[PDB]
């Protein structure tokens, strides 16, 4: 019953367009997409009411190439535009083409956008709205008063810092005045000793700086709404992984503080969207202003569901220009809220490596409770080298904190994604670390927690038992449903009877001696002289598999087996490679020989003759496990060439235009 | 003769594991499927010494008669296996899939994957362009029962595809052209 424009065009790509499709459906206003040439069938495009080509499938041509969505625009007579968030939310030129084709941008005015995107105006702005105060000194610290003249302006805690040198020499934390006339001398004796350079700097220190944010709402009116905080501490090259809301650190004060302070900022710069005030907090809740957002965040579905509010539906409404219907009163904080974004990309390499493939299989696990998902891909979905790895955004909501986390752990082991490497075992990883299950948490979190790297979950030996039991037990399953062959009148089966199963398990270079026996659909297990009892349904087909042991319930999940006996299971998201032999297997496997084994994938040589149509690496450039490195024509089929494994190109050994042959040397990497 | 003569009435196997030369290497080219472990099996009429004496060739045991040659090169052989352990193993998983004899059926048996799942992950499996190649092993996968495919001559002549598979928990033969 509210008008609304009829028809809206989504200039997005992945999750985000189909998140802002399912709102427009919703309130009734029809869709139009815009996809490059590889998204043709992407669920967006599906989703869209409307689809137009927007060009090649490099975004710079494509999601960048303003021209092509413009003309797009005319060609559907778009009455509105949402950028979501990345690409041109934050192009001026943009809005500019749409004002003049009187095309409607759901978002903030550009002068708003350009005020936030200078740093040097953004602070004399956050001072002028009275917001925690975030000084920059572009001049030398002359002696110790001046040091703590500036530190009182910049306020408490202060790093002093030598302005030559690296590596820590000449910084010192200040907490007070006294401290900071030490701290001021001690460092320019140091950078003059060290550096002969006694010039010094002081910028404000945050301890253990938790990254937390307000989320605002804006209208034309220029009433103005705050939401509650976010904390996205976790974070990994930059990028965060685990956001939750409310943050476990903020009082109702503080929070209250905050709020009020990024709706000062935004009523200051007259802002008319939803948008997002980030802070640095302290260990003594002091917070103190980072940057203003001007877009809807990727984070911003935590928020909603503490809210009970459709961020994207008050967008649109504020973009008619309809009033606000809700006053800050009318904001309560109603349960917790905690999303973990999935990757495509390898844990175990770096904190996160890019990992490319079709999805050969993808089932969310929305049956389970508290659970929704935001994704831009579906079974068959290539998730490809032009773009962002995001599977998805996985939230989870509970009455408190506990549930919140739990419902998490139990949704992240309940995700099927094959096809892909992907995150899974670090995101379930970081939500049961005590550290983050306590709050004790920053920016650090992932170096603090995982010096050496991620190594995977580490079982205690009860988990382990419990794992040895349930392989053992699939294994055996297995084999009895080998022998479930239908009726045969000329020759009737004879059921190899046995009553024990005598296995040799090797989880991690260790050779574990298992008996296995079962009654129905109940097995008895003894490992190294422990007793355990597991009980499923044993469908040995179903992608995910629900056991009982010991009463203890697990989800579990045979990412592949073999004659042989290696088997892969994905236990508390975790994926262990096992082998499972009889016994009189494993003593007889004492006489095989150790194999050289010797087989380097670095060199990647030519499969076919054929002409090399394009080389997309050179010397020095860093490719990914099952990336293209060269494209070979023959018959005309243009065939392709992908990387080995993850690495960098020692040298390139071929050209374009050149007939290569057979067992040829294209490239080499590291 | 006895082979030519259970040709067709009954499977037979053979697995070699050893040393096989002279006129005992024709028997298991008479046999349905033949097998070979890595390392230590091998196949050839004549051996090296008498290559070298007649045609002037130096030639050792592996690459005259070698599980790989018999595997990538001549085509004789169906499968290579690391080990005696492994090999047998598979082995027997192989034999599960085989009628006894040819008065019965295909082996049915138990099965747990729903014969009317649907598998949406194809229905953009094949490139528009003709000039793009797809893996034909993929889809083989997803269509067959619990995407278990026991593949026969894998590394020789890969244009063409050939396995056993189950469907509904019945044994098929699976034949496809291999675009990659």
């Amino acid at each position: 019953n509210e008008k609304t424009f009829d028809k809206i065009l989504v200039a997005n790509r992945g999750e985000i367009a189909c998140r802002v499709i399912r709102t427009c459906k919703k309130m009734g206003i029809k869709t139009v997409a815009i996809h490059s040439d590889v998204d043709a069938s992407s669920v967006h495009v599906k989703m869209a009411d409307e689809a137009v080509c927007v060009g090649p499938a490099p975004t710079s041509k494509s999601y960048l190439n303003m021209d092509a969505i413009m003309e797009a625009i005319k060609k559907t007579r778009a009455q509105a535009v949402h950028p979501g968030y990345g690409f041109l939310s934050e192009n001026k030129e943009f809005a500019r083409c749409l004002a003049a084709e009187d095309v409607v941008f759901i978002g903030p005015d550009t002068h708003a956008i350009q005020a936030m995107g200078d740093k040097i105006e953004s602070k004399l702005l956050a001072k002028k709205a009275e917001v925690n105060t975030i000084p920059g000194f572009d001049g030398v610290v002359k002696d110790a008063e001046e040091a703590v003249r500036i530190a009182r302006e910049i306020g408490y805690p202060v790093m002093i810092k030598a302005s030559a040198g690296g590596g820590g020499k000449g910084m010192r934390i200040a907490w007070d005045d006294e401290e900071t006339r030490d701290g001021f001398r001690l460092s320019s004796q140091e950078a003059a000793s060290s550096f002969g350079d006694d010039r010094l700097l002081i910028e404000k220190f945050i301890d253990n700086p938790r990254h937390i944010e307000i989320q605002v709402l804006g209208d034309k009116h220029g009433n103005a709404l705050w939401l509650n905080e976010r904390e996205c501490s976790i974070q990994r090259r930059n990028q965060k992984v685990v956001e939750e809301a409310p943050s476990i650190f903020l009082d109702a004060e503080t929070r209250r503080a905050m709020g009020e302070q990024a709706v000062a900022l935004a009523r200051a710069v007259k802002y008319s969207s939803a948008g997002t005030v980030e802070f640095l907090v302290d260990s003594k809740k002091n917070f103190y202003f980072l940057e203003m957002n001007t877009r809807l965040q990727v984070e911003h579905p935590v928020t909603e569901c503490i809210t009970g509010l459709d961020l994207v539906q008050e967008m649109i409404r504020v973009a008619k220009g309809y009033p606000l219907r809700h006053k800050q009163a009318d904001i309560r904080i109603n349960g917790w809220a905690v999303e973990c974004r999935v990757y495509a990309e390898d844990p175990y390499k770096s904190f996160g490596l890019p990992s490319i493939g079709r999805l050969s299989q993808y089932q969310e696990p929305l049956h389970l409770p508290g659970v929704r998902v935001d994704s831009g891909i579906q079974p068959g979905s290539d998730i490809s080298i032009y773009y962002d790895p995001m599977i998805s955004k996985l939230i989870t909501y509970g009455s408190d904190r506990t549930e919140a986390l739990k419902r998490m752990a139990d949704a992240l082991d309940n995700y099927v994604i094959r096809g892909v490497t992907h995150n899974i075992a670090l995101l379930r990883e970081v939500i049961i670390n005590s550290r983050f299950v306590k709050g004790d948490i920053s920016t650090k979190f992932l170096s603090d927690v995982y010096p050496d790297g991620f190594k995977g979950h580490m079982l205690t030996k009860s988990e382990k038992n419990q794992l040895l039991a349930i392989a053992s037990s699939l294994f055996v399953a297995f084999q009895l449903r080998a022998q479930h062959f239908q009726e045969n009148s000329r020759m009737p089966v004879i059921k190899p009877d046995i009553a024990n199963w005598e296995l040799s398990v090797k989880l991690h270079d260790k050779v574990h001696t298992v008996v296995a026996s079962n009654n129905g659909s109940v097995f008895s297990v003894e490992v190294d002289g422990s007793k355990l009892n597991v009980t499923s349904t044993w469908n040995l087909a179903s992608p995910l598999l629900s056991v009982s042991v010991d009463g203890t319930q697990r989800t579990v999940q045979c990412l592949s087996r073999e004659a042989g006996g290696n088997m892969s299971i994905q236990f508390l998201g975790t994926v262990y490679k096992v082998n499972i032999l009889t016994r009189l297997a494993a003593e007889l496997n004492k006489f095989m020989l150790e194999k050289v084994t010797e087989d380097t994938s670095s060199v990647l040589r030519s499969p076919m003759p054929g002409v090399v149509v394009a080389v997309s690496v050179k010397p020095g450039d860093a490719v990914a496990e099952g990336q293209e490195i060269c494209v070979i024509e023959a018959m005309k089929m243009q065939n392709s060439m992908t990387a080995g494994k993850t690495g960098t190109v020692k040298s390139v050994h071929c050209q374009a235009g050149d007939t290569v042959g057979e067992g040829d040397l294209l490239v080499e990497l590291e | 003769l006895r082979n030519v003569t259970a040709s067709g009435v009954i499977p037979q196997i053979s697995l070699i594991m050893g040393p096989c030369a002279g006129g005992a290497v024709y028997s298991p080219a008479l046999t349905d499927f033949t097998f070979m472990v890595k390392d230590t099996s091998y196949l050839f009429i004549t051996g090296p010494d008498v290559v070298k004496s007649v045609t002037n060739e130096d030639v050792t045991q592996e690459e005259l008669g070698g599980a790989k040659t018999h595997t990538t090169m001549s085509g004789v052989a169906h499968r290579a296996f690391e080990n005696d352990v492994d090999a047998l193993c598979n082995l027997r998983d192989f034999f599960n899939y085989l009628p006894l004899s040819s008065q019965d059926p295909a082996p049915v048996r138990e099965c747990h994957d729903p014969s009317d799942r649907l598998v949406p992950e194809l229905d953009t499996i094949v490139p528009l362009e003709s000039t793009k190649a797809y893996n034909m092993v993929d889809i083989i996968h997803s269509v067959v029962d619990e995407r278990e495919f026991f593949e026969i001559m894998p590394n020789y002549a890969k244009n063409i595809i050939v396995g056993f598979a189950r469907m509904n928990g019945r044994t098929v033969g699976i034949v496809g052209n291999q675009p990659k």
